[PDB]
């Protein structure tokens, strides 16, 4: 089965040089078109970079001129965008991609690619606690407030996993001070309030973070 | 898979809509067969509610040897009775596939542009397409490639 | 180039037509992409009418002019997703700002809840209240942040979920952010929520602040 | 870190010089945990955060 698989993606500071190197699996590189296309949170996809065949010969988005370059090394079986001159407007999921004619037919999983002046910091993770007046019928809602870390992603899972009904995480937003910030909130019957803990696992890998935070009532 | 491409190089670039299609064509063959290929080259069009495709010329080499081969195909040309006016003066696309015993496992898509020479002309265009009067230009140096597994054996 | 409509709610069966309008005619140049959230785009026709293999045979697509369109013959729950055309031009690959094919459900209200600061975050001098919206068709929302009957401009930021896959609905969270001092100088803190399910607007407050 | 409180449990890292300006940020990270802060080694490099009900 043919796969590609991005690579090199992370915290870059403005005006910085960052390479990402797309990695290919049941096919030559050679023979095919090979394509940079990104995403920004929530937006729509904008291709960057096409690589060609036979001859190398290469095309780019206007707006990455001269700061991206597109390769490929064929004994590597591998192409490269290099991004010099990065701008924050360039943060994104870059995602590279096999040429099918003029269309696209597979797609890597995609590397996030951050660049700001902000620096890579832990979550604090504040808590949303469930009240006794909040009884509808029987159903409460306690989350977890995940506050202040840098950069995306953070994962949210509630009681390990056991508790996958009534919960919404949230996308997480950028604020002025330039960090994250995301909330998860489950609702949950008012009756088990008392008797079951609820613990929401809260993970932030690019500052090494795995905190257990336990939501309980005043 | 057997058989793959090295290069493909149009020698007449550009050329006259009129003007024959000399494709020097650098190919690899790995495990050689004997049913020999069949290197077909299609014009495709798009226009106003019509999506044109037509066979242009088509080559047999034989026989197939292994390792690097570079040959030659010289194709016919277009004919502006068969194509609409639009196309004449537009992008268009030509199609070169190679074939295995009827079945194409390679197809090298490229955009074709063909316009007037004269610069008048190319302002204010003549009431009726002058062929002789049209150039082409091939966008050889970024092929489309489309790769279809065929059962070589 | 340009893509129509943004945004479209359908129910399963139905017919559905997203329409590109791009510079050129050509209909190689030309293909379309199903994406889900989290996952790379999946191809579904290549050369402005040709199926891809392995998609199901109620996508299509044709062109007429400079304008493209791709249709589903009758919608499936998997086909609920983001729908982008692209074209492989001459210079450089364009695509169009995409459509989105939301479920539509009969109208629901929100759970509105109301939480507080906790002393967590006091402590380091900075307090934040969100109210929660929780399950409610359609996105149309809007929460007012209400300070001792002060209405609040510039301190909120709202998400949205994307819709659920069981209920079909959204949930939205507004966090209210304060400077410690200006939290403890005022008492009373409430959300009101106009959500069009509300007859009237529903407001959910605390105090202790 | 090895962060263990009545609520919060976990661990976060940090590269730097000493570990008094590690165990500086360390304490910036007190979201309030650090209000009951037992703050405990070299050898291992780990400090550890103890609360108690």
């Amino acid at each position: 089965e043919v796969q590609l698989v991005e690579s090199g993606g992370g915290l870059v500071q403005p005006g910085g040089s960052l390479r990402l190197s797309c990695a290919a699996s049941g096919f030559n590189v050679s023979y095919y078109s090979i394509h940079w296309v990104r995403q920004a949170p929530g937006k729509g996809l904008e291709w960057v970079a096409s690589i060609y065949p036979y001859y190398g010969s290469t095309s780019y988005a206007d707006s990455v001129k001269g700061r991206f370059t597109i390769s490929a090394d064929t004994s590597k079986n591998t192409a490269y965008l290099q991004m010099n001159s990065l701008r924050a407007e360039d943060t994104a999921v870059y995602y590279c991609a096999r040429g099918y004619g003029w269309a696209l037919d597979y797609w890597g999983q995609g590397t996030l690619v951050t660049v700001s002046s902000a620096s890579t910091k832990g979550p604090s993770v504040f808590p949303l606690a469930p009240s006794s007046k909040s009884t509808s019928g029987g159903t409460a809602a306690l989350g977890c407030l995940v506050k202040d870390y840098f950069p995306e992603p953070v994962t949210v899972s509630w009681n390990s996993g056991a508790l996958t009904s009534g919960v919404h995480t949230f996308p997480a937003v950028l604020q002025s001070s330039g960090l994250y910030s995301l909330s998860s909130v489950v609702t949950v019957p008012s009756s088990s309030l008392g008797t079951q803990t609820y613990i929401c696992n809260v993970n932030h890998k690019p500052s090494n973070t795995k905190v257990d935070k336990k939501v309980e009532p005043k | 898979s057997i058989v793959s491409l090295l290069g493909i190089k149009v020698l007449n670039n550009p050329a006259k809509f009129t003007d024959p299609y000399e494709f020097e064509i650098t190919f690899e063959c790995l495990e050689s067969l004997k049913h020999d290929l069949e290197w077909k080259l299609t014009y495709v069009g798009s226009s106003r509610s019509l999506d044109h495709d037509q066979e242009l010329d088509s080559i047999l080499v034989g026989p197939v040897p292994v390792g690097v081969n570079k040959f030659v195909f010289s194709a016919d040309p277009p004919s502006a009775e068969l194509i609409p006016a639009s196309e004449l003066v537009s992008v268009t696309v030509i199609l070169l596939s190679c074939s295995y015993d009827g079945r194409e496992f390679v197809r090298v898509g490229y955009y074709v542009n063909n316009e007037y020479d004269e610069e008048e002309l190319r302002e204010n265009p003549p009431a009726k397409v002058q062929v002789d009067h049209i150039v082409r230009n091939i966008l050889a140096e970024k092929p489309r490639v489309t790769r279809f597994n065929i059962v070589w054996d | 180039m340009t893509q129509s409509p943004s945004s479209l709610s359908a129910s399963v069966g139905d017919r559905v037509t997203i329409t590109c309008r791009a510079s050129q005619s050509v209909s190689s140049a030309v293909a379309w992409y199903q994406q889900k959230p989290g996952k790379a785009p999946k191809l579904l026709i290549y050369s402005a009418s040709s199926l891809y293999s392995g998609v199901p045979s109620r996508f299509s697509g044709s062109r007429s002019g400079t304008d493209f369109t791709l249709t589903i013959s009758s919608l499936q729950p998997e086909d609920f997703a983001t729908y982008y055309c692209q074209q492989d031009g001459w210079s450089l690959i364009t695509f169009g700002q995409g459509t989105k094919v939301e479920i539509k459900r009969t109208v629901a209200a929100p759970s509105v809840f109301i939480f507080p600061p906790s002393d967590e975050q006091l402590k380091s001098g900075t307090a934040s209240v969100v109210c929660l919206l929780n399950n409610f068709y359609p996105r149309e929302a809007k929460v007012q942040w209400k300070v001792d009957n002060a209405l609040q401009s510039g301190n909120s930021q709202e998400s949205v979920t994307e819709q659920d896959s069981k209920d079909s609905t959204y949930s939205l969270s507004s966090t209210l952010t304060l400077s410690k001092a200006d939290y403890e100088k005022h008492k009373v803190y409430a959300c009101e929520v106009t959500h069009q399910g509300l007859s009237s607007p529903v407001t959910k407050s605390f105090n202790r602040g | 870190l090895v962060i263990n409180g009545r609520t919060l449990s976990g661990y976060t890292t940090t590269t730097a010089v000493d570990a008094a300006t590690a165990e500086k940020v360390f304490k910036q990270y007190a979201f309030g945990n650090g209000v009951d802060g037992e703050w405990t080694d070299d050898a291992t490099k780990t400090f550890t955060v103890t609360e108690k009900p």
